[PDB]
């Protein structure tokens, strides 16, 4: 049976805040399709042909 | 068939008579009189646009 992720009790209380001391600049790659091959088919030559 | 017949570098085995593309399409032949292998390429076609 699959595990959805590590469990984490967030350390919440009504007067505690966590502030980041430091950072990392992250570069992430996203790929997106934009076009197909522009195929076109002659219906008479496909069906019959000569 | 109908096509532009041309000389070719293909080496059929001694019993083989036709050659086929991935898409079944016959793309070479052996002449039964002088046992050379000919490529078949289709006669030129395409849309005409004004
Ligand atoms: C079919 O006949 C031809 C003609 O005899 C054979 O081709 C060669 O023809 C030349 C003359 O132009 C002869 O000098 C050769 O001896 C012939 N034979 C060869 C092997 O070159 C052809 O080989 C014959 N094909 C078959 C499958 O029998």
């Amino acid at each position: 049976t699959m595990s959805l992720g590590a469990e984490n009790s967030v350390a919440y209380s009504n007067n505690s805040i966590a502030i980041p001391i430091n950072f990392t600049i992250s570069v992430t790659t996203e790929i997106l399709p934009v076009s197909m091959t522009k195929t076109s088919v002659d219906c008479t030559m496909y069906i019959c042909g000569d | 068939g109908t096509g532009v017949l041309t000389e070719s570098n293909k080496k059929f085995l001694p019993f083989q008579q036709f050659g086929r593309d991935i898409d079944d399409t016959t793309d070479a032949v052996r002449d039964p009189q002088t046992l050379e292998i000919l490529d078949i390429t289709p006669c030129s076609f395409g849309g005409v646009s004004v």
